[PDB]
């Protein structure tokens, strides 16, 4: 069966200023199957509520889905987007770097 | 100019635990506006978008039907697939079906789609002309023969000229503001130190809509392509989207590079340079 | 508006 790697991204909907409301995302697109998991994580934790789109796919057939949460970031707090899905051997983590 | 609305559906089984888990969604070009979860508490084809949740418990309902409708179809047809392909009650299988309409710049009918993917390969597909089908394997024949003989075609084209270019002229004017919007994109380039006689030049474009855009990094005025990271258009998560192109340029060279940026709400395509 | 011609892949 075809299975297809997930491409993550880890990004605020704005701009981050510290000490300034805002949405950390992790957007995982181009997989499949379905089945992935997506954790958003402050300082290695794992941050509870946090959401995501409805399923949905490309002309490709492969998915896509935003996970987000609302933070304040700060000079100190590291930020991370840990996912799994078949096509991955152990969990990948992708930290959140501003200046992308 | 032109629009589309798009309905997608993935039907996932879950053998042993229960019926398989439907998801419908529906966009009117980048703009989701409905969706309809089996596994949700209410069980209803719910608003995604402000402009379509006061339309009336008819549309609601009707569309709550029909949604229904699809789940139980798609149910059934993750079944006769696991058979067509002779395979085991116990793996978990995706049934994936996909329809719509573009209309033109004039808003009249120009393409209809209605196709399935099974496991995320191609299954059948209407065609262009919305007469014939474009059968993939040897067990889409069946369904392909099946869906000729029953003159599915034509039912299918009434609605794809009809229905969906109407209800999306409706749409388009029910939600005018935000879908006959266009937001320009926002702006901005980063430097960053990479070695000693190497940084990193990135074009951003933030807060636009629609999702279509072309970034691009030239040195000279010269295409850079080969040379250029660029990544995949990402939503904000309110609406607009967001992309970035970046080029690692050797220090002392970034006046030779301009990033160029083309969108529907820019009045003119932007020339960006570092200085 | 969704399709409401009823169709079965098998």
């Amino acid at each position: 069966m075809i299975q297809r790697t997930p491409k993550i991204q880890v990004y605020s909907r704005h701009p981050a200023e510290n000490g300034k409301s805002n949405f950390l995302n992790c957007y995982v697109s181009g997989f499949h199957p379905s089945d992935i998991e997506v954790d958003l994580l402050k300082n290695g934790e794992r941050i509870e509520k946090v959401e995501h789109s409805d399923l949905s796919f490309s002309k490709d057939w492969s998915f896509y889905l935003l996970y987000y949460t609302e933070f304040t970031p700060t000079e100190k707090d590291e930020y991370a987007c840990r996912v799994n899905h078949v096509t991955l051997s152990q969990p990948k983590i992708v930290k959140w770097d501003r200046d992308m | 100019g032109s629009h589309s609305m798009r309905y997608f559906f993935t039907s996932v089984s879950r053998p042993g635990r229960g019926e398989p888990r439907f998801i419908a969604v529906g966009y009117v070009d980048d703009t989701q506006f409905v969706r309809f979860d089996s596994d949700a508490a209410s069980q209803r084809m719910e608003p995604r978008a402000p402009w379509i949740e006061q339309e009336g418990p008819e549309y609601w309902d009707g569309e709550t039907r029909k949604v229904k409708a699809h789940s139980q179809t798609h149910r059934v047809d993750l079944g006769t697939l696991r058979g067509y392909y002779n395979q085991s009650e116990a793996g978990s299988h995706t049934v994936q079906r996909m329809y719509g309409c573009d209309v033109g710049s004039d808003w009249r009918f120009l393409r209809g789609y209605h196709q399935y993917a099974y496991d995320g390969k191609d299954y059948i597909a209407l065609k262009e002309d919305l007469r014939s089908w474009t059968a993939a394997d040897m067990a889409a024949q069946t369904t392909k023969h099946k869906w000729e003989a029953a003159h599915v075609a034509e039912q299918l084209r009434a609605y794809l000229e009809g229905t969906c270019v109407e209800w999306l002229r409706r749409y388009l004017e029910n939600g005018k503001e935000t879908l006959q919007r266009t937001d320009a994109p926002k702006t901005h380039m980063t430097h960053h130190a990479v070695s000693d006689h190497e940084a990193t030049l990135r074009c951003w474009a933030l807060s636009f809509y629609p999702a279509e855009i072309t970034l691009t990094w030239q040195r000279d005025g010269e295409d850079q392509t080969q040379d250029t990271e660029l990544v995949e258009t990402r939503p904000a998560g309110d609406g607009t989207f967001q992309k970035w192109a970046a080029v690692v340029v050797p220090s002392g060279q970034e006046q030779r590079y301009t990033c160029h940026v083309q969108h529907e709400g820019l009045p003119k395509p932007l020339t960006l340079r570092w200085e | 508006m969704l399709l409401s011609v009823p169709l079965l892949l098998g």
